[PDB]
């Protein structure tokens, strides 16, 4: 359930996998001075991505 | 709007009619008793609310009349339109053409006239006879001779049962072959003709049912005749009309013998397992095993070809499944028609006739061919009658009752010279 | 299981090609009689019973593939048309 | 895209298939019937299922056997609507651990039907890449009937990977008495036509059941 | 004041002009009722050059709409844009043509002319100034095919000086839909190259070539199929019906396009195709634009361009855009592509700005080309016939409605003669 | 202005491109959807060298996804950064090679390089300045070796006058990951020292061992070494796209680097690598990026600098720094270490800089070095090759699909030539 242009869509399947992939895992020791956290760093940061963005298939 | 005469003559014509206006008043939603609880081209209107069909049944016997007279259709049809005879034809050409035939044409004939002003615009008679028996061979020509004569150039296009190339109920059949041909010629335009051995082995093959009846086996035929007047009740993307099943699928004169295929015949128990895509039901028309007639296609040559499409089809993947077939080098076509396709769609998908044995699907193709591969059928019919006419077998019952010694003969030679035309015009012009 | 064959054997194996008979041999015999009824005695075939629900210990979540739109184009043009050869 | 047929010929065909079909919706939610009941998506079963327009999910696997005696059971069990019953091909007489019986006198005849089915599955086949036949070493229509389906389908499809199964015959015991002439026969017309043969022994599963998996007394299972 | 009389014979006929009214309805603001509710003026200024007048704030169609058989003109007014149609133009027969160019043209649409023809009159006489007369029709069916050239003959007759476009459905080298198809072309397109002005050729499987490759359209129905020929009817004529600063009519097109006046078959082309899912990666404008106007995969007849030479080229755009990059990539595509185009012609493109875009889309254009690689289209026609004839295959539900054997010999000797005119051009 | 056309091929180049892709859109500030968010201008100028323009914001890359099956291409789309991609740039084929240089070079790759080929030239016109193209791949497979180096090879005799980089991953001594690894390496550096400017090399083991040791990292994920060549594959391009006091773009660390036309090997590093405990016992300076820059550890190829020497080095620093003490930090390790460094060449060292270093570090440095040490890897291919060649290993599912035995001896006698080339100028 996406809004486009103010009008509310109805979802059947949603885009890419519920789960975060382990090919595309890097932790973020590779970017320590950060400040807020990537969604490719941690799988809760993932959840709550993909909690603000829906788009149907 | 649109119309349709359809006449039912003969123990099989009636028994099919029994099953196509079955299907006809489930497709539109009309009880039994022609009660209502796009269907003017076969049922008409009575002022209370009644739909009274447009069709005679004529047979020369009551004993398959009378069935109709008391069961559950004595509130649809017209008590006059329901045509008795007294005694039937025996199995000759010679009664049902000659003597007690001649009898009651002017009632069959009166009730068609006034069957025929009540509808605006009519362009088509939907004979359904058979070529075995009497009144469905003598009756039959006899209609045609007056059609041809009484309203002029309209469409005539009959269904028939013809022999299979070994099945037969009766040991006159060569001979009532042999005779209603030579009416089915000068006075006919398309000849939708299917046989019975062909049907039961696509009801044990594709069917897994055993010992099959006629009423399981006149639903299939029932099925066929919905598709082929499919475009004249719905609408689609193609309408066909009855007036171009005639100018399309008879390139010569006298070449008028296509033949049927409905491609998706499965049970409800495997119709459920498959996906039928409109790429594999076309494949299927053509396929040996799902022929209709008891002629393997691969002998000869394609002359013309209609298909009729129903419920949710789309064009494109259809033209992509036509596309596919003029590239096989199994399904060979002649050479002098590069055109060879039709097709024609409609957007009812098709109803199960009650207690059934075809499956609840969504799409349906009806295949009409004309092709060569259907002079061996010829070749054998004229081969037994050769077999049989060379000692004058079974012919003192039908000179007995008004017929020439003379006419077996040129019936006879008549018929070779129409397969002498089928073999001249299937050559390779160079 | 009476109704579908009426203890005869060929509409037994009628029944058994049209796929008719209306009883899983896991209601009538509490144990697996046959050796090959052993594959299948702890599926619950009633409706969708699944095997989440009733002994909740095998859940795994699926790192399933997803077919892209791309891909599923493709594939449904394979299907439909031979002749169509995209990319 | 990616998928392979799947071809269980004779007892140690089927009776494995048995347990991979029973695992292969356990993977996935396929519900036997095949009627699997908000978030992403799933199209990890194409490689061995088929999606229909009704919603049904058929496996791509042909259940050949002459014998009819153990294929029927998977008419009468719980994979009887899982199916397509046409893939299911029985016989009448099997071939009675006879590599001539079903590679020369009765199994001659069959194959014109089960290529056809074949046929069937490849034309619904999306991308090809593999096949799967489970056959025996043993009997007769594990090896006389597996190699002559072996030699059609490399005449047939041409250049595609076709990988096989074999239960090997153990060292100091056999099932049958005719099985060491049975398993030369199997491979003298095997070796040119596969690409690759699995290598699974009995005893040594066996063994493994005995000592790892400590359970007494080993079945089927 | 500058008004386009629209006929429409047959199904292809009743279907398109479906469609076609269906997009005039929507650029004009016309509601399905028949009110009219745009939201500028400049959709109210030239309304008259499609539409005539009614009663209450209402405007209504200056079409025609008939066919033999009753059945589509039933689903017409039945369709979603078929009550603005007034019902005097509805007329009709009780039976169909049946793909026959004997049962349109000579026996059975014949008595069907002159009640056309009362409409067409009174539609015709009651305008300010006629420009010309719409067709849309098929090649290949019985209807359209046979009594739409009639018609065609009958008009040329009364109005010689007034031009005419016809949008005609063309034959297929893969598949075919009508058995006796070579049959009624050929003698459709032989009273065509002598009467009209201007014609289009349109395929369909070009248009589900379209729908399949760059509209990616899985299950494409018909509306679907129709919308490119009506996008492109509406986009020739929009000159005429909205402000521009690069004006062109339907005579300025004759005229640029059409050096001999037996060389004026067209290939039509609609300029902003794209995907629905890959809309907002395909950023468009004016090179994008005109790169996609000149692929051999957007045009709409099956004659490949690559294997012919452009003698005259029209694109007419529509919606804000400057003028620098059209005449700029117009040179590029010229001095690009002067392998396919003529020496003798110095320079081989039209061109037309608008300043009002089609609804839903804010710069798209319409690819008009006159090319001489639509010879091989009518040497496959040609083909056809003459394998069909050499039998005398399907001959005999001619010449038993009175057809001669000396009418299929010229139709197919004007075809040699339009074949060998497109031919000869091509040397320089 | 500049521009760069990236390629990814075979599982390797799709894995570590799409991450590459992950690691730079949050360098520009660029959402999943693509509309740009960050927080200062001066990220904005320079978009074009790797994305497109699109409406309301959106911006789009570059690449054109290939491989022969699509299961690796559907991975990538369901990502994080996945929609970014245009989905007309994803070509794909039907069956796998199978791991075989033959049948990504010849089979497969034959009836699908021209599609692939047509999208890469259709981005390559639409370019405002044409500076070089971007490939990652690796040298064991045959869907990103066989592929890669038909694609190179392609494109060598179209833009011949730009520079083509393959960001290769070459096999590792202890463990292979594929039995046929030495058979497709020599053929794929055959077609490497011929056609492209310059190529890195990147080991496996190397990565595990730095991300073992120098990271301190119990669980590396591929995401985690993926990271690391995405990092220094980005901090080479780092000068096209932000100011800097020296900067040095593409062309510019091509003519500094390669003495001879056949030694451009290279072999990268990254300096700042702490662990996570190790932050503040470190203090961030130059001198202690410089003592990291030159670690034997950092190498992500695995030969130790110490048995071979270097020709010339490059440094891309980024950040916050004066360059007296990045100068005389690069002269202090010239002077202590001279007898590694060849005499014939007297300045060694090439620097450049950037003030703005990758996302989330304050500086940074990108270490380049084309070692003489490099041979060792090249012998061990080579003596791999013999191994197997000596008498018939897997050779005919090579030989019989396409090519003889000379074709492997020709690529082993060209393999051979290079390392003896390489020790004629380590004694110079
Ligand atoms: N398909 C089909 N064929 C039938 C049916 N009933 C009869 N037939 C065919 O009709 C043939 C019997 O000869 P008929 O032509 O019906 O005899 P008739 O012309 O009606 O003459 P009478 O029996 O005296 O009324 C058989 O060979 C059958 O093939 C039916 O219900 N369905
Ligand atoms: N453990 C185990 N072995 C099996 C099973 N089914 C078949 N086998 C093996 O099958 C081998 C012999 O092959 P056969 O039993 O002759 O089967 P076949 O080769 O298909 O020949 P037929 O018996 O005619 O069907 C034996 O050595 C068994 O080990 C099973 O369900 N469990
Ligand atoms: N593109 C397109 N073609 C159509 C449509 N309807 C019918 N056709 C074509 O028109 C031909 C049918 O001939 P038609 O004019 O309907 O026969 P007639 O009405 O008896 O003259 C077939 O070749 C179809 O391909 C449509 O909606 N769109
Ligand atoms: N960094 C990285 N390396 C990989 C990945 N997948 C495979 N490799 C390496 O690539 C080498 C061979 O890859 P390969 O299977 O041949 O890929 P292909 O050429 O596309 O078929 C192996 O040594 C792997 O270590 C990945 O996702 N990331
Ligand atoms: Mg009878
Ligand atoms: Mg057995």
């Amino acid at each position: 359930m996406e809004v486009i242009h103010g009008q509310p869509y109805c979802c059947r399947e949603l885009e890419g996998a519920d789960i975060l992939s382990d090919t595309f895992y890097s932790n973020e020791l590779h970017t320590p001075l950060e400040t807020a956290t990537r969604p490719t760093a941690s799988e809760d940061r993932y959840q709550k991505f993909r909690q603000s963005l829906q788009r149907c298939r | 709007m649109r119309e349709c005469i359809s006449i039912h003559v003969g123990q099989a014509g009636v028994q099919i009619g029994n099953a196509c206006w079955e299907l006809y008043c489930l497709e539109h939603g009309i009880q039994p008793d022609g009660q209502m609880p796009s269907f003017n081209t076969f049922f008409s209107e009575t002022g209370a609310g009644k739909h009274v069909p447009r069709a005679v049944f004529v047979d020369l016997e009551p004993t398959v009349v009378d069935e109709v007279r008391t069961g559950t259709y004595r509130q649809l049809f017209h008590p006059e339109q329901l045509i008795t005879g007294k005694e039937d034809a025996a199995n000759n050409y010679a009664r049902g053409h000659y003597t007690i035939g001649k009898e009651i044409v002017d009632l069959v004939l009166d009730r068609i006239r006034k069957l025929a002003d009540l509808c605006t615009g009519l362009q088509g008679f939907l004979i359904f006879h058979s070529f075995g028996g009497g009144t469905g061979s003598g009756f039959a020509s006899l209609l045609m001779e007056r059609l041809s004569v009484d309203y002029g150039k309209k469409s005539k296009l009959e269904f028939a049962i013809y022999p299979a190339p070994q099945v037969s109920t009766a040991v006159v059949e060569p001979y009532n072959s042999i005779l209603t041909t030579h009416t089915t010629l000068e006075h006919s335009d398309c000849a939708f003709m299917v046989d019975n051995e062909a049907i039961y082995d696509i009801c044990r093959r594709n069917l897994d049912i055993e010992r099959p009846t006629y009423t399981n086996l006149n639903r299939l035929i029932g099925q066929i005749v919905s598709s082929i007047t499919a475009s004249l009740r719905f609408d689609g993307a193609l309408n066909v009309d009855l007036t171009e099943f005639q100018t399309n699928l008879v390139p010569y004169p006298r070449i008028h013998f296509p033949l049927a295929t409905y491609a998706p015949v499965i049970s409800a128990e495997k119709a459920y397992h498959e996906q039928l895509s409109v790429a594999e039901i076309t494949n299927a028309c053509f396929e040996p095993a799902n022929q209709m007639v008891k002629c393997d296609p691969r002998h000869g040559k394609y002359m013309a070809c209609c298909m009729l499409y129903r419920g949710d089809v789309v064009p494109k993947d259809v033209n992509a499944a036509i596309a596919t077939i003029k590239t096989k080098r199994t399904i060979q076509f002649v050479d002098w028609c590069p055109t060879g396709f039709k097709v024609g769609i409609n957007y009812q998908p098709p109803t199960v006739v009650p207690g059934g044995d075809l499956a609840k699907v969504q799409r349906a193709v009806c295949m009409l061919s004309n092709t060569t591969a259907i002079a061996e059928a010829w070749a054998r019919l004229d081969h037994k009658l050769d077999l049989m006419y060379a000692k004058r077998a079974f012919v003192h019952w039908y000179v007995g009752e008004g017929m020439e010694e003379g006419e077996f003969s040129e019936a006879r030679e008549d018929l070779a010279a129409l397969e002498k035309d089928y073999e001249e015009v299937g050559v390779d012009s160079v | 299981n009476y109704s579908v064959h009426q203890n005869s054997h060929t509409k037994y194996h009628e029944a058994v090609r049209k796929v008719s008979l209306k009883t899983f041999p896991n209601q009538v015999f509490r144990v697996p009689l046959t050796d090959a009824q052993n594959f299948s005695f702890w599926r619950s075939n009633a409706a969708g019973a699944r095997p989440e629900e009733t002994m909740p210990w095998i859940q795994n979540p699926r790192h399933c593939l997803i077919k892209s739109a791309m891909t599923r184009f493709m594939d449904h043009s394979i299907l439909n048309d031979r002749n169509f050869s995209l990319y | 895209m990616r998928e392979c047929i799947s071809i269980h010929v004779g007892q140690a065909g089927v009776q494995i298939g048995n347990a991979c079909w029973e695992l292969y919706c356990l993977e996935h939610g396929i519900q036997p019937d095949g009627q699997m009941p908000i978030g992403g998506g799933d199209d990890s079963f194409n490689t061995f299922f088929s999606e229909t327009g009704a919603g049904k999910h058929v496996p791509r696997a042909v259940f050949v056997d002459l014998e009819p005696t153990v294929v029927d059971e998977v008419r009468t069990g719980t994979y009887r609507q899982l199916f397509h019953p046409e893939q299911l091909i029985t016989g009448k007489e099997d071939a009675a651990n006879n590599y001539a019986r079903g590679h020369y006198t009765i199994g001659k005849e069959i194959v014109d039907l089960v290529l056809d089915r074949i046929r069937k599955l490849a034309d619904l086949c999306t991308g090809l890449q593999g096949f799967l036949i489970f056959h025996s070493f043993g009997g007769g229509t594990g090896s006389g009937f597996a190699s002559l389906l072996m030699e059609r389908l490399s005449v047939d499809y041409g250049k595609k990977s076709k990988l096989e199964f074999a239960i090997y015959p153990a060292p100091q015991v056999s099932t049958a008495v005719v099985e060491p002439y049975n398993s030369i026969l199997t491979t003298h017309t095997t070796l040119e036509h596969s690409d690759c043969a699995f290598m699974v022994d009995n005893e040594a599963i066996y063994d493994i059941c005995r000592r790892n998996l400590d359970i007494e007394r080993p079945t089927y299972t | 004041m500058r008004e386009i009389v629209h006929l429409q014979a047959g199904q292809c006929g009743n279907q398109i002009g479906a469609k076609f009214w269906e997009v005039i309805s929507d650029e004009h603001g016309i509601d399905p009722t028949g009110t009219y509710h745009g939201d500028s003026d400049l959709q109210l200024e030239r309304i008259n050059v499609y539409y005539n007048e009614a009663t209450g704030g209402k405007y209504v169609p200056r079409a025609v709409l008939v066919d033999l058989e009753p059945g589509t003109m039933d689903s017409v007014r039945s369709g979603p844009f078929g009550q603005i149609f007034r019902p005097d133009n509805f007329v009709f027969g009780q039976s169909g043509a049946g793909n026959n160019w004997a049962k349109g043209h000579y026996t059975e649409g014949a008595e069907l002319v002159d009640s056309v023809l009362d409409v067409v009159r009174k539609e015709a006489e009651s305008c300010d100034c006629l420009q010309g007369f719409q067709l849309t029709h098929s090649l290949g069916g019985g209807t359209g095919s046979g009594m739409g050239t009639l018609l065609i003959s009958k008009i040329r007759e009364e109005y010689p000086d007034r031009i005419m476009n016809t949008f005609s459905v063309v034959p297929s080298p893969k598949v075919s839909d009508t058995v006796v198809e070579p049959y009624n072309a050929t003698l459709s397109v032989h009273q065509l190259v002598e009467n009209t002005d201007e014609t289009y050729c349109i395929d369909n499987e070009a248009l589900y070539d379209i729908c399949f490759r760059t509209l990616k359209l899985t299950t494409p129905t018909y509306g679907d199929l129709n919308h490119l020929v009506s996008a492109t009817m509406s986009g020739v004529t929009t000159c005429l019906r909205f402000p521009g600063q690069l004006n062109a009519d339907l005579r300025k097109l004759a005229v640029n396009m059409v050096p001999f006046p037996r060389l004026h078959f067209f290939m039509p082309g609609f300029a902003p195709l794209t995907s629905r899912g890959s809309q907002q990666y395909r950023a468009l404008t004016v090179p994008e634009l005109t790169q996609q106007m000149f692929d051999a995969k957007n045009m709409m007849a099956a004659c490949d361009p690559r294997h012919g030479r452009y003698l005259t080229v029209a694109a007419v755009f529509r919606g804000r855009m400057s003028m620098k990059e059209v005449d700029e990539q117009m040179l590029n595509v010229q001095n690009k592509n002067s392998s396919y185009f003529v020496e003798w012609i110095p320079n081989n493109v039209k061109t037309a700005v608008c300043d009002i875009p089609p609804r839903g889309l804010k710069m798209s254009a319409t690819f008009i080309g006159n090319s001489t690689a639509i010879q091989e289209l009518f040497k496959r026609i040609s083909e056809q016939f003459t394998a069909m004839f050499r039998r005398k295959a399907f001959l005999h539900w001619y010449t038993g409605e009175g057809m001669d054997e000396m009418e299929f010999t010229e139709a197919e000797s004007n075809m040699n003669d339009l074949v060998s005119e497109y031919q000869q051009y091509q040397d320089a």
